[PDB]
């Protein structure tokens, strides 16, 4: 079975600039003149879409910013002079051989400028709490880039293994992202502690932001 | 005008059988290989094998070979997988794809969700995000729905009966280590006009058949 | 129609 | 009530010296021999010497002359023992102990543990301890969490915020040949109970403000 | 100097059952009807407490159940009815001479049934591996008694000064001990090995059990 | 308010 490789898995790229995505195969797919290597393009709901042929040929209607090189076993995908409709997911698939086998895929975004979260937090719900659970929401408002470390504190004590954190995709208008992370504990455990406290590290902070609530005021 | 359109979501116990069907239109579906390719998080693509439905010839990838049948009526013009013994492994999204002499695929199917779990239907509990205390100093506030501890994936949530659109983040579910999924649903407002407007996440899971309506205020 | 599948593998040498 | 009440522990470089104080009470501190005994691991106790506080007179253990000076101050009915130029191999716990005509031992102070060491105050790294994957077989299963690479002990560890005690135990610390110590505490619980229920250890380090809570499950 | 020979090291009675410790000096202690000896008893975070004088004399307070003897160089004490608050180190002590100086001790255990360890194994976390060490753990818990061989395998390599134990005391509840045995590797060694395994021999099981697990599959 | 201290080598005969 032929392994691909693409590099890398993500790229943020800023419109009007240009990307490179590679693919490597696991051996050559190259015989004739002809590579057997072909490009995908995914947006979130909807299935690939044909894009490039045998490395090099580009689909009726794909721009001409669009190109293919290679030969071998590596590969290369470069879209010159980004438009938004660019930003996609791209995976390689060769036609060597069966099976047939696709790339990881690479993601491409927009980058933007720095954007600081508007962070807030919210303590747990009587209602909640009835049922015998207790979950503790920060939020993480639009904000760019991607990385942002989100600490939870619970009387000064730092929290690991009971948080989950969920990522929006960059929005359509803004590019930036927005995130929640929710603490989740036993009514047991809530009750047992008093400061309830998120800290958040952005590249747009200069400092650490820190919301927080005493349990038993809201 | 090639279409290729796939069957609907469809949600497994580990150990069972799943099928999904591909109706295809504008083509001559007997002289086309017709291939499935599944697609889950991190898995990148998966190519599950082929068949030519005029003669019904097969090829399988050897990863899944006594596992997955793949069958085709020409009467009606659809391909069939089975997945048998499935696993919680075998959750992802399922697409059929046309392809043509040079082997790529030209035309897709939308896919179908095929989630995989020992978990049972459950409709989510909805809990408001509100802040402890109303603030003044600040011109927005945050409101938010936690929808919590439902199966299976999908749930929609909208604000003030699709009124309220701008500046709504509803986040992609998680899975709990309970089997559930949970997920917020937040919104910016601003606060010179609280506690005269109202806020309401509308939350509806049909695989449940539940809808909630739940006002968001702090107290 | 056309049942051709043209694979890379099958245009080298020996067959 | 004869009590003696002896100085907190003492963290000390090597080289450095150290004072350690036993306040008697309930009793005429001048009239009885104050002694003081060394407890370390593989050495049992050992007899370091005495002093009279009514005259100051001593007698040493040869094994400890030149490195030890007893004192007492009979205003304040306290006596005190100072190592000078510690070494590693002095670290141990030191007892004040009056004795009797009779030359036994009838009463204890509570003890001073003395740690020498050139390691500096760090706080512990914790990690998770968790099967490889979480079996069905078992009707048992283990959970824990690593406490690693601190100085000076201890650190305490409790489950649950104190709520879960059953099955628990939290191992001696080890010394490591970098200095630093290192301990695991360990429980048990029923197999159905993983995924219903959470368990988080709870790790304080006070020597350096150090605290955290992990919860700890597999993937 | 004189010196105090106590046998056994270590000894497990039965509760009801006679405990019987002896205390052997390199010289006589015993003169004009004197038998300078004496007894104390320790535990764990607590001073010795005296218990017998002169070789069999019973501080006021001690109970009946004990009693000593002896004379010369050669003195017992003995516990008639152990009861669960004799579990404890004993130590003898002479005074026919400055230095004074004591037994090496006598550490007295609870006696119970053959009990074999569950065994328990741990793979490091992938937090720590991010800081270049792998510690493994295999854990043995609740077995009765407290020899017990633990082996690290590592691709069925018998590794051999990188591992460290740890015991704990005597349960109060069920009198057993449990184990730790902490594996310490460099990430780049973890790194180039698959099999990780610790080997358990212990008189209440058939055989060695071993619990396993392969790098990267947890 | 007693300073004794009786250790058995000091009652050996002869002394």
């Amino acid at each position: 079975d032929i392994v691909l490789t693409q590099s890398p898995d993500s790229l943020a790229v800023s419109l009007g600039e240009r990307a490179t995505i590679s693919c490597r195969a696991s051996q050559s797919v190259s015989t004739s003149g002809y590579s057997f290597m072909h490009w995908y393009q995914q947006k979130p709901g909807q299935p690939p879409k044909l894009l490039i042929k045998y490395a090099s040929n580009l689909e009726s209607g794909v721009p001409a910013r669009f190109s293919g090189s290679g030969s071998g076993t590596d590969f290369t995908l470069t879209i010159s002079s980004l438009q938004p409709e660019d930003f996609a997911t791209y995976y390689c698939q060769h036609s060597w051989e069966m099976p047939l086998t696709f790339g990881q895929g690479t993601k491409l975004e927009i980058k933007r400028t720095v954007a600081a979260p508007s962070v807030f937090i919210f303590p747990p719900s009587d209602e909640q709490l009835k049922s015998g659970t207790a979950s503790v929401v920060c939020l993480l408002n639009n904000f760019y880039p991607r990385e942002a470390k989100v600490q939870w504190k619970v009387d000064n004590a730092l929290q690991s293994g009971n948080s989950q954190e969920s990522v929006t995709e960059q929005d359509s208008k803004d590019s930036t992202y927005s995130l929640s992370s929710t603490l989740t504990l036993s009514k047991a455990d809530y009750e047992k502690h008093k400061v309830y406290a998120c800290e958040v590290t952005h590249q747009g902070l200069s400092s650490p932001v820190t919301k927080s609530f005493n349990r038993g005021e809201c | 005008q090639v279409q290729l359109v796939q069957s609907g979501a469809e949600v497994k116990k580990p150990g069972s059988s799943v099928k999904v069907s591909c109706k295809a239109s504008g083509y001559t579906f007997s002289g086309y290989w017709m291939n499935w390719v599944r697609q889950a998080p991190g898995q990148g693509l998966e190519w599950i094998g082929q068949i030519y439905p005029g003669d019904g010839d097969t090829n399988y990838n050897g990863k899944f070979k006594g596992r997955v049948t793949i069958t085709a009526d020409k009467s009606t013009s659809t391909a069939y997988m089975e997945l048998s013994s499935l696993r919680s492994e075998d959750t992802a999204v399922y697409y059929c794809a046309r392809s043509i002499t040079t082997v790529v695929l030209d035309y897709w199917g939308q896919g179908t969700t095929v989630t995989v779990s020992s978990a049972s239907t459950k409709g989510p509990s909805v809990f408001p995000l509100a802040p402890c205390s109303r603030s003044t100093s600040e011109s927005t506030a945050a409101l938010g729905c936690l929808v919590k501890d439902y199966f299976p994936e999908p749930v929609t949530v909208s604000w003030n009966s699709g009124a309220l659109t701008s500046g709504v983040h509803t986040f992609p579910a998680v899975l709990q280590s309970s089997g559930l999924y949970s997920l917020s649903s937040v919104v910016t407002v601003p606060s010179s006009s609280l506690g005269t407007k109202t806020y309401t996440c509308n939350v509806d899971h049909k695989p449940s058949n539940t809808k909630v309506d739940k006002r968001v205020e702090s107290k | 129609g056309n049942k051709l599948q043209v694979l890379g593998k099958d245009l080298l040498l020996p067959q």
